């Protein structure tokens, strides 16, 4: 197995049963095995969602160039069927629905193999062949039955990928005012100027943004003004 | 205020140091029976480098504030002594062998700090006590006295 | 091991973890006879329960005074509410004296004697003012849910759920009294202000904090 | 086992399967003992039932008398009868019916004879369960509806606390706001009129008034837990 | 044992009758703690004069180093997210569980593996040696791997620790005297070496 680095024992709690295993853990936190557990969960959620997040800040860019995500959320932007919807019906919405199903999920961590079964129409069920990875209804193309581990690897490294990428989207979507592409593009226009040696310090972000009834605080990630 | 709180602080030292010497690091007899390392280190240490600041307080402190409050300004309007450590040209003011710094001193050129070190005698006809100039060139005499 | 509260130092002889709360916090050695520990033992959960119900008495006070709603903040209530009513001053301290005197004289000689005022010669009540350990006088009036006697371990785990809000709940009511006479203000008013400018109102810019 | 709340849990060691309606609900542990258990039983029946009875009421009243601010009735309905002579039998009448009740509680099979006609008998009976004349007939089975009832009741006293609120907050009766809410989903909830943010929280003001002057002397009429709102 | 080049004509590396703070078993210690500080502060007073001089960095920054707010008399910077106030908290509570923690294995050597910090015990085990404790971050990649490399790589550290020491009282000597950075200083003295000197800089 190739290591994270050069000459550099792995740990003992890392053998190659997970993927993307390179052996690196300069902290130690995934001593204890419970906590292995609990934080491979925590790296399969953040990919995913990262995974999301950084296909949608593209594809936005790509079809629509006007809207700019990090304004993207204020509720004068939105699209064609609604433009001035309630915020606070919408947030029931997601309230209730995410809550249904992460509450679900997490019962799925503590007892493992316990809510496959359909609560409603009861000859339904979903085979987990490993804790993370549901499958049945969650894969309905079915591409995971050629030996699932070099998909699993793949999964993971293209969202540790897309992790680092996203920390990038938000990064330089506050240091230079402009979104993904928009800064690549204003990149090649010419590399010299426009460099990240000149645009930080400045962090062109409104100290707090007023919304239809309240006002949220807003934080930049280092202090420019 | 202030000395009154680091008169504190040292009585805990002191009384913290008794108890470690006594109990955790305490020293053989020969340690004390070094006497000759004793009188090296009281003579040279104690006497003279107390002499030695003391001194450099006085010049850096005493001579001009009591310059002030003698030439009739009240205590408030007078400049605190930190700016007169870091501000040299307050001092070439009031004495100008300030304006020159240091360099006298290391050349042998002493003549020139007759400005505030000086040999007048009797009082200070305003005040009634002795001119602190003397005093300082006093101190810093015994100084290297003690320090040979 | 047990959790210490410095890790590395071992727990003093005397304390052994028997008890709630338990963390081999004693520097000075204040609770080495037993008998003094079992009082102290009191003290710390008397203290405790007093300070949990008055830091909610002043955090709902205060919730309610920066709302509109017209109450007194904390330092101000006791003024207003015997001032508007009619309330006489010092009768009603004496009546505070004459029921705490009488409550607490109870816990008192229970702790001389440990079983006591179980005997039927308060009113006719027999076995619902015998005490369960020390400090915890558990009945049908001090315990009326019916905690203490049913599932021993959870009950462990309420005993050190207490502990620990209680001593919160101690340094929280100090934090009520230094920050009045700090700021002169009231206690969620300092966290409003606090919140709003974090980084440039905190305890040291009020210049009597830190006096350099 | 058969389901229980949050499946795939485990239920606690003093909940077993012996009570109508028991899924394994109590993360607090307010039941360990069993001589609490038959006292929290009868609380939980007996809350019950006046719920679903006083959400029935409320329904049924703003049906057929609508225009009659049920959080106000007291205010109305005032007839010949004097309050004071109401309250007075009130007093009297529910004082005998809870007291008979409760000494069927803490002394069982004791209070089954009728006092005046000493023919009448109530049989024997399982606690908060008296039978008799208090139920001529069973439709279905005894076992299930036990379970029907208190479902229905912890349905129906979640309703009532959702009356209480609904009216301290909008000002209508249940079923006025649900033609509200039903005319404009996304912008009548309880999250599209208050939220709480580090900067500014705010809270709907309180329709109902301050202290009412029903006969002079007034009644200080507050919201429940005013403070608190969002 | 390292960097021990004959020297010590005072005498203080003697184990007889010692005790107290004055060992062999502290004194080396405390040399390499202040060779690692004094490394670290070397380099943060030189930087910001030869960043700005090539101009990485702009001119809000560009002062000396006894102008960050160290020294409020000699001037202070404002700028910062904070007060210098609320700034030092901070430092009080960070470097105290680092410097207090760093304490407890030095008198119970071992004794930082097993009560709970987050799950970061694996880190803090140490070693036999209390100078230089290893674990999984404090040697990030195994430098040496081995015995004859280590010893060399102890020596280096040493050596640019005790230049790095004097280095820093230069610094603060320069700052008292000649009131300039030390870049300015160095540029100063190659411009022009007979009339730049600390003799020519008596006044
Ligand atoms: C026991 C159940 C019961 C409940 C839940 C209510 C509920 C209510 N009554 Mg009602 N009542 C109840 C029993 C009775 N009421 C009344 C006669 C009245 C009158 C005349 C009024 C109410 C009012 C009220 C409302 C405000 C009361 C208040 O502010 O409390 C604060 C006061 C106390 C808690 C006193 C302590 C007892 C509230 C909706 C008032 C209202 O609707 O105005 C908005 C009002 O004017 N009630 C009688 C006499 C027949 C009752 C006897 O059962
Ligand atoms: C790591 C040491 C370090 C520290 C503590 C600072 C501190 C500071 N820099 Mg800075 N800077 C540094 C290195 C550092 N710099 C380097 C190496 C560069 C070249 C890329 C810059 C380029 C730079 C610019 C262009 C500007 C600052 C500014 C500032 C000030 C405001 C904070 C800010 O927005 O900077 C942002 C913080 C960083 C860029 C640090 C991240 C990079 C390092 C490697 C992380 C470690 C603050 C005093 C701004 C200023 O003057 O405000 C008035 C400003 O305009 N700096
Ligand atoms: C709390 C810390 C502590 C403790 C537990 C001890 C304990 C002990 N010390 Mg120790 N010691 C301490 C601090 C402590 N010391 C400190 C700080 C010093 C440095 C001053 C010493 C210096 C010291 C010496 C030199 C000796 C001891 C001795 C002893 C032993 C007997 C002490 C005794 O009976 O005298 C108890 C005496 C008193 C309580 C008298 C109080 C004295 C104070 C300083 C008077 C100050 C008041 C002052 C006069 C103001 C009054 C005004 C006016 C009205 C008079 C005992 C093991 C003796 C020993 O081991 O015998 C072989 C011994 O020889 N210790
Ligand atoms: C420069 C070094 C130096 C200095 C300043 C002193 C100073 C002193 N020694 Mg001393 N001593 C020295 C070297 C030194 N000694 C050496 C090398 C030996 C071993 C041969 C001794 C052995 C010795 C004995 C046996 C005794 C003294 C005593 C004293 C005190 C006399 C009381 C007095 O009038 O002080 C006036 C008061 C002051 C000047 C206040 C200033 C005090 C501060 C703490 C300065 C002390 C400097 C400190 C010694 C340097 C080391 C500090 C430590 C943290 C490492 C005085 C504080 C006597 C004494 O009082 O014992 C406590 C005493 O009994 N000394
Ligand atoms: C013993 C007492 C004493 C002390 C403390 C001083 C101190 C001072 N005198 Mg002075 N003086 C004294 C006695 C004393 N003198 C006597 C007896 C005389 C009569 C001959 C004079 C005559 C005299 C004149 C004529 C002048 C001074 C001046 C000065 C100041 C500047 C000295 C200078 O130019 O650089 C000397 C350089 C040094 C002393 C080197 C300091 C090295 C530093 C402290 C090391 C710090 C390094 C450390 C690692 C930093 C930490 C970094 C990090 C932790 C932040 C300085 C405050 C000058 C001045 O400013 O006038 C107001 C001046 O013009 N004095
Ligand atoms: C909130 C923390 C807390 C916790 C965990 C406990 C835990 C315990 N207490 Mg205790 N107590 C507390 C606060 C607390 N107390 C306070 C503030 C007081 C002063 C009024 C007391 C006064 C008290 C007495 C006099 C007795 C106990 C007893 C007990 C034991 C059994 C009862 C029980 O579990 O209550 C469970 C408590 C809760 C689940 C807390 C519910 C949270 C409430 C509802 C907060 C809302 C109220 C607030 C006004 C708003 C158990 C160890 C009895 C005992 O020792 O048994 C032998 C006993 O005799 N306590
Ligand atoms: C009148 C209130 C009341 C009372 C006394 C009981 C009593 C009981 N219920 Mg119960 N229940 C109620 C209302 C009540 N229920 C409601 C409204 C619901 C629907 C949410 C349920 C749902 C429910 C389930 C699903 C289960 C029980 C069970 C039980 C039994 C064992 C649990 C226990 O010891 O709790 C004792 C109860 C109390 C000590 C009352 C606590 C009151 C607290 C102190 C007030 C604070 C509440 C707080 C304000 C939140 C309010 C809710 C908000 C939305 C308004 C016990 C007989 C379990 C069972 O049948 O096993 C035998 C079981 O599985 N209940
Ligand atoms: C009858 C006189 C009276 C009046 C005018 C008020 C007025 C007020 N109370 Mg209140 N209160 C009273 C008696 C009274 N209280 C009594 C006797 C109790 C103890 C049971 C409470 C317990 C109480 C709590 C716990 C809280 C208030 C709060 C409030 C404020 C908001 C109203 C609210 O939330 O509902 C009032 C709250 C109730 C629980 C309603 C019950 C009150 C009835 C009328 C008591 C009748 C019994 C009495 C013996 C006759 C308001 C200023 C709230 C507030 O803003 O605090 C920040 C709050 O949190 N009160
Ligand atoms: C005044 C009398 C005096 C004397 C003679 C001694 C003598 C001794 N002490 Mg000691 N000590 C004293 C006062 C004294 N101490 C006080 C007041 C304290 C409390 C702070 C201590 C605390 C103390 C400890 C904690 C330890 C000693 C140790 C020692 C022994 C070795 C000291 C050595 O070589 O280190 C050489 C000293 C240094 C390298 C330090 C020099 C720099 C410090 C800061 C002192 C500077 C003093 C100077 C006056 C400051 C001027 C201020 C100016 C710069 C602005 C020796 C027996 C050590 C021991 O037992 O080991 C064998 C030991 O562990 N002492
Ligand atoms: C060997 C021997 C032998 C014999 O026997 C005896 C004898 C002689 C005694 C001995 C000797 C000794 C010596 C010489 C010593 C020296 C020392 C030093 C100098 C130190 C420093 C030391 C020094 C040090 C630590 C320093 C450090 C520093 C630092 C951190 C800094 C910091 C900083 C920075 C970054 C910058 C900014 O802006 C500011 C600040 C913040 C400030």
């Amino acid at each position: 197995r190739k290591l994270w680095a050069p000459g550099v024992v792995a740990p003992e709690y890392l053998k190659g049963d997970l993927a993307g295993d390179y052996g690196w853990d300069p902290l130690g936190l995934g001593a204890d095995p419970t906590a292995l557990k609990w934080y491979r969960q925590s790296e399969l959620q953040h990919a995913r969602w990262a995974m999301l997040g950084v296909a949608g800040v593209l594809v936005q860019e790509i079809v629509k160039p006007d809207v700019y995500f990090y304004e993207a959320g204020l509720p004068q932007n939105l699209p064609e069927p609604f433009t001035n919807i309630n915020m606070g019906g919408l947030l029931a919405w997601e309230f209730i629905l995410m809550h249904w199903v992460e509450v679900r999920r997490w019962q799925d961590y503590k007892n493992f193999g316990s809510v496959n079964e359909d609560p409603i129409f009861k000859g339904n069920k979903v085979p987990n062949p490993e804790m993370g990875y549901p499958g049945g209804i969650f894969d309905p193309f079915g591409f995971s039955k050629g030996n699932l581990k070099e998909l699993q690897t793949k999964e993971i490294k293209n969202g540790r990928l897309a992790m680092i990428a996203y920390m990038a989207f938000i990064l330089q979507a506050q240091a230079t005012g402009k979104g993904p592409l928009a800064a690549l593009s204003a990149h090649l226009s010419n590399p010299f100027g426009n460099n990240i040696l000149k645009n930080i310090g400045t962090c062109t972000v409104p100290h707090s943004v007023d919304v239809q009834g309240l006002t949220i605080p807003l934080t930049c990630l280092w202090p420019g003004s | 205020y202030t000395t009154a709180i680091g008169g504190l602080v040292m009585a805990a030292a002191m009384f913290f140091a008794g108890w470690f010497h006594y109990h955790k690091a305490a020293p053989k007899l020969e340690w004390f029976q070094n006497v000759e390392s004793m009188l090296n280190h009281h003579l040279g240490g104690l006497l003279g480098l107390g002499s030695l600041a003391w001194a450099g307080h006085q010049i850096h402190v005493s001579l001009p504030v009591n310059k002030l409050l003698d030439a009739g300004v009240d205590p408030k309007e007078i400049p605190l002594p930190h700016d007169l450590l870091l501000n040299r040209a307050i001092m070439a003011d009031l004495y100008p062998s300030f304006a020159k710094g240091i360099a006298p001193f290391f050349t042998l050129n002493w003549s020139e700090y007759s400005d505030f070190l000086t040999f007048k005698g009797g009082l200070n006809p305003v005040t009634g006590g002795l001119w602190l100039s003397d005093t300082a060139h006093h101190h810093v005499a015994i100084a290297v006295l003690f320090l040979v | 091991v047990r959790p210490v509260w410095f890790p590395g130092n071992p727990p003093p002889a005397h304390l052994d973890g028997s008890l709630a709360g338990d963390y081999g916090f004693d520097p000075l050695f204040l609770g080495q006879e037993p008998q003094t520990l079992k009082w102290y033992v009191q003290a710390e959960l008397v203290h405790g329960r007093f300070a949990m119900l008055g830091a909610a008495g002043i955090i709902l006070t205060s919730i309610g005074a920066k709302v509109g709603l017209g109450f007194p903040e904390w330092y101000d209530a006791g003024k207003v509410v015997v001032e508007k009513n009619n309330i006489d001053f010092p009768t009603l301290m004496v009546i505070q004296f004459y029921l705490m005197g009488w409550a607490e004289t109870k816990r008192w000689y229970d702790f001389k004697n440990p079983g006591s005022q179980a005997d039927g010669s308060f009113l006719g009540f027999t076995e619902e003012f015998k005490g369960l350990e020390n400090g915890y006088p558990g009945g049908r009036f001090f315990d009326p849910m019916g905690l203490s006697r049913g599932d021993a371990a959870k009950y462990q785990e309420y005993k050190q759920k207490e502990v620990k809000n209680g001593r919160l709940a101690m340094i929280a009511c100090l934090g009520f009294a230094a920050q009045y006479a700090a700021t002169g203000k009231g206690p969620l008013d300092n966290l409003a202000d606090h919140l709003a400018d974090p980084n440039h109102v905190n305890f040291a810019t009020n210049g009597v904090s830190n006096p350099i | 086992s058969r389901p229980l709340w949050l499946p795939g849990s485990t239920p606690p060691a003093h909940l077993k399967g012996d009570l109508p309606g028991d899924f394994g609900f109590d993360p607090l542990g307010l039941g360990a003992n069993a001589e609490s258990l038959k006292w929290f039983k009868e609380s939980e029946l007996v809350h019950s039932r006046w719920a679903m009875a006083a959400v029935a009421g409320i329904l049924v009243q703003e049906i057929v008398r609508p225009d009659v601010f049920w959080y106000n009735a007291g205010k109305e309905v005032e007839s010949p009868l004097g309050p004071l002579g109401l309250l007075a039998v009130e007093f009297f009448l529910m004082h005998w019916v809870e007291v008979r009740r409760w000494q069927d509680l803490r002394k069982p099979g004791s209070v089954d004879q009728d006092p005046i006609f000493s023919q009448y008998k109530l049989p024997p009976h399982e606690v908060g369960y008296p039978g008799g004349v208090f139920a001529p007939f069973i439709p279905g089975d005894l076992a299930e509806l036990k379970v029907k009832e208190i479902k229905n009741g912890r349905l129906a006293m979640l309703a009532f606390v959702g009356f209480v609120m609904a009216a301290q907050v909008t000002g209508k009766g249940p079923i006025a706001a649900l033609q509200e809410h039903l005319a404009d989903p996304w912008g009548t909830t309880i999250f599209s009129k208050a939220a709480v943010v580090p900067g500014q929280a705010v809270a709907p003001p309180c329709k109902i008034p301050a202290s009412v002057s029903y006969k002079g002397i007034e009644i200080p009429t507050p919201c429940f837990l005013q403070g608190l709102w969002p | 044992l390292p960097g021990d080049f004959g020297f010590d004509p005072l005498g203080l590396l003697d184990p007889v009758n010692s005790g107290g703070f004055i060992e062999p078993k502290w004194l080396q210690y405390s040399e390499v703690i202040h060779a690692r500080w004094a490394m670290l502060g070397a380099a943060g007073c030189i930087a910001p004069e030869v960043l700005g001089a090539a101009g990485l960095i702009p001119d809000a920054t560009n002062i000396k180093w006894f102008e960050s707010g160290v020294i409020p008399p000699a001037g202070s910077y404002n700028g910062y997210w904070a007060d210098p106030y609320t700034i030092f908290f901070v430092e009080i509570v960070a470097m105290q569980f680092a410097e207090l923690r760093r304490l407890q294995d030095f008198r119970y050597p071992g004794s930082m593996g097993q009560q709970y910090f987050l799950g970061l015990e694996a880190i803090f085990k140490g070693s036999g040696d209390a100078a230089y404790p290893g674990g999984p971050f404090f040697n990030l990649f195994n430098l040496g791997k081995t015995e004859a490399a280590m010893k060399e790589l102890k020596l280096k550290e040493i050596k640019n620790g005790r230049l790095a020491m004097l280095a820093m009282l230069g610094y603060g000597a320069q700052a008292v005297m000649t009131g300039k950075g030390p870049f300015q200083n160095l540029v100063e003295h190659l411009a022009d070496p007979v009339n730049n000197n600390i003799l020519t800089n008596f006044a």
